[PDB]
């Protein structure tokens, strides 16, 4: 859809946008919403590392599911279709002093809003989708873009990486900084004779540690509804998530840490320290967000199947997957 | 001073299972378990579910020696979490159609060779459908394995998970 | 006093820290706060950057007065000779939950500990009282110090600066780049023959232009205990400050955005954006954070009267200065 | 692009006053004005609080032309924010020796002159106690007085405060 954008700012160089009701500009330190709010216009400030870093990780998940909080005024909700922008809506105080606002918009245009602000804010010399330690500042004036860097092409997984109709494996790339001690053999194939490329089997750590991202989950095997999405985590998961489907974590290498708390009230249920080997289900009904120390492969394990919002909402599916 | 990467990797003969610190509510809703501390607790080839959503599962395999021949009417996956497992694969004659969830294959499956693969820690391989599959395991190991709730799938959710 | 610390660890470098039932050690990303609570002990995780620039503000300003809140969680409230030291008390959604926690010190001993801390985790490539722009990481392993910015020290203002035995002025500083425009014309001083060195006077937008630090009041003029604080702002004030006293500022150069909130509970109450020549009251039952794109420059007006706090505290006075 | 710096000042010719947005509460309790916008509404010398302390006070002087002589018992500061000022200073026989804030020195002042001081914009001098003092402007400017209330002391908030 058609993207409302001003001309580069005198000062600093930047693009303000319009998104219905929003306006997002950012400065040498700031983005800024702003949005109506009884009779006044309302603003709030967020860091452009953080805010970037947020809605790179929006962009790249199609919005994810339930609600991708930038900070804790500012968020989306995947209706799949539609995507709610809202500001302050899903924060007691904001919600109950009648400041939030909240838009629906058809996924494509606050898609190319999206994406055009990434390119707009990004500049050659800030990665939003690596840790800090691995990428220089977001801050100061509009310098050069990083196409590279947001435009991640990716082959989808029809199967498993490797096979040949399918999404590559990674041996073009070089191996993360902190991966660096990890086996590079790959298992070894010994084909029947008459039934070459009828096997296949790579290295998972391998190709997880030549991963040149953070907190992206992808797909590296498919069994039909059930999806496997691993992921290298480094630093802080760059949102707060507001789950409406039971997640499952299986903790691979090293260790992460997550805040859980009330998807609503904010009030905090669990502290959840997950080491290697760990499996964890995230319920429905609440919020969660990570800290890994040093890069870790998680596991995300997605169910693909198209009426869970339906099986949630009817009470087919408790919000916890398991009495026992 | 310090410069080494240490990636840390859990095995059967040492693990340590994270922990999940309640501030309101209960454990039991995070159904918490270690796939170490489930293989170390069950007999070889014991699928045991540690992660189950709207039937599809993830299971728990400690391996050690030889499994059955195992056979599913669509695509399944292993991964092999510590140790090292022999992976043979036969091409059935006449392949399950239609179902989910691994199966028995029988004592002696029906059809052509396919080869085998050899499958250390961190290592994947694909369970073509219409195939019959068998794991060996000289140590012990883990394997993972994704896939459908099916005949041979274990839930003991008490037993494996905190509370 | 004597601080409780750890060898430094084998791994990060850094030493870890024990302040009665609080627990202070830090990784290569996250400092962290353990802390006893509902029969259990309780984390907190706050990156390093965000952790010392707070701590360092704590320090100088020798716990400043009333509450200095790190974060959401974290915080310090000044008895004047003995210091709290809190996690969750001031949040009250933590409070609500009954895992919040607060233990009383000596001054001298919290001082020696945060001071070692400060020490111990700044790494030579950190700078805690600088902008982001102005210096490098707080991030990685222990490597080396930066005593030179962590122990600054300059003389305290008696009367004025520039006066006879008193505070120093700054000619012997470079400009701030972000003050490259400021004019450095002192005024002219024309005493009257046997008067020399009996009137005073310097350029007070001169000094700020050259100060060296960010956020952080300084005396340059005392009239009895009414006390004039300036000091450059840029990006974000380390930490949320929550008053036991009313406060004004003055603003004198650019723009600062002021987020005020309650003092107990941390939720929003204001949102003040203060341009060139704005005074403002900040009210005795608030805290806030302030937001300053450009450094700019700003007058912090204080009362330094001793017992203002009971008087606050007993409802003697009402938390905002005047009616009207 | 741009790598140009401009530190904004305001003055009497140009300024532009911040603004405060509730969530909850009453603006009225900040106090909230803009000096520049008090000097622009004032006579000349009228020493207008913008701040107040327990009896300390912040105060804004529009100045414009001479200024009557001032004094007090105890020190006192200016800063010039907008224009030149000229500060006449005079070491009075007599000095106040009790009380506090700005009192006036009267037409003829007694005692021995000090000399004189040349403020510009973002200039701060010693106003000393015991001394007497004045203000010269050929140009509209604006002084911040840190100072106590005194018999000379104007509040208006109602008028120049958001409601
Ligand atoms: N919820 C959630 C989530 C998203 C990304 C990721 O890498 C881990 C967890
Ligand atoms: N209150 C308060 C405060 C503390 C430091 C600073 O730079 C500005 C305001």
């Amino acid at each position: 859809d058609d993207v409302q954008a001003s001309p580069p700012h005198a000062v600093t160089g930047y693009r303000s946008f319009q998104l219905g009701a929003f306006e997002l500009s950012r400065d040498e330190y700031f983005a800024r919403i702003t949005w109506p709010a009884k009779g006044e216009t309302r603003s709030h400030l967020i860091p452009a590392d953080i805010f970037l870093r947020a809605m790179m990780r929006d962009v790249a998940w199609g919005f994810f599911y339930g609600w991708v909080n930038f900070d804790h005024v500012i968020g989306t909700r995947n209706y799949y279709g539609k995507v709610d922008l809202y500001a302050g809506t899903f924060n007691g105080t904001l919600k109950a002093a009648g400041v939030n606002y909240t838009e629906n918009f058809e996924t494509p245009l606050i898609m190319a809003t999206f994406k055009a602000i990434l390119r707009d804010w990004t500049n050659a010399t800030f990665d939003p989708f690596a840790a800090p330690e691995e990428t220089g500042s977001a801050f100061g004036r509009k310098n050069g873009e990083n196409l590279e860097c947001i435009e991640r092409f990716r082959i989808a997984t029809k199967r498993m990486p490797g096979l040949q109709d399918d999404s590559p494996l990674r041996n073009d790339l070089p191996v993360n900084r902190q991966f660096a001690d990890v086996s590079q053999d790959e298992p070894e194939v010994h084909a029947a004779e008459g039934f070459e490329g009828e096997l296949h089997a790579f290295s998972l750590f391998k190709y997880l540690s030549r991963s040149d991202v953070t907190w992206n989950p992808s797909v590296t095997s498919v069994c039909k509804a059930s999806l496997f999405c691993p992921t290298t985590e480094e630093f802080i998961l760059p949102v707060f998530h507001g789950n409406d489907r039971v997640e499952w974590f299986i903790q691979m290498s090293d260790e992460i840490v997550w805040d859980v708390g009330d998807k609503d009230d904010g009030n905090p249920r669990a502290r959840i320290t997950m080491r290697a080997g760990d499996v964890c289900a995230m319920p429905a009904d609440i919020r969660h967000q990570g800290y890994s120390t040093k890069r870790s492969m998680l596991m995300v394990w997605e169910n693909a199947t198209p009426n869970l919002p339906h099986l949630y909402e009817s009470g087919e599916l408790k919000p916890y997957p398991i009495e026992f | 001073s310090n410069v080494a990467v240490n990636t840390v990797f859990a095995s059967l003969d040492n693990f340590r299972k994270g922990t999940v610190e309640i501030i309101s509510g209960e454990a039991r809703h995070y159904a918490f378990s270690n796939i170490f501390e489930v293989a170390q607790n069950s007999k070889p080839y014991e699928k045991v579910v540690v992660g189950l959503n709207l039937g599809y599962v993830v299971e728990t395999l400690r391996a050690e020696g030889q499994s059955p021949w195992f056979t599913a009417a669509h695509d399944e996956f292993a991964i092999v979490m510590d140790g090292e497992v022999r992976v043979e694969f036969l091409k059935l004659d006449a392949p399950s159609k239609h179902g989910e969830g691994t199966h028995l294959a029988g004592e002696l499956p029906v059809g052509k060779p396919m080869g085998y693969v050899l499958l250390k820690r961190g290592h994947q391989c694909l369970l073509p459908a219409g195939s019959a599959y068998r794991f060996e395991a000289s140590r012990p190991g883990v394997i993972l394995q994704q896939t459908i709730k099916g005949p041979l799938s274990v839930e003991k959710w008490a037993e494996i998970c905190l509370k």
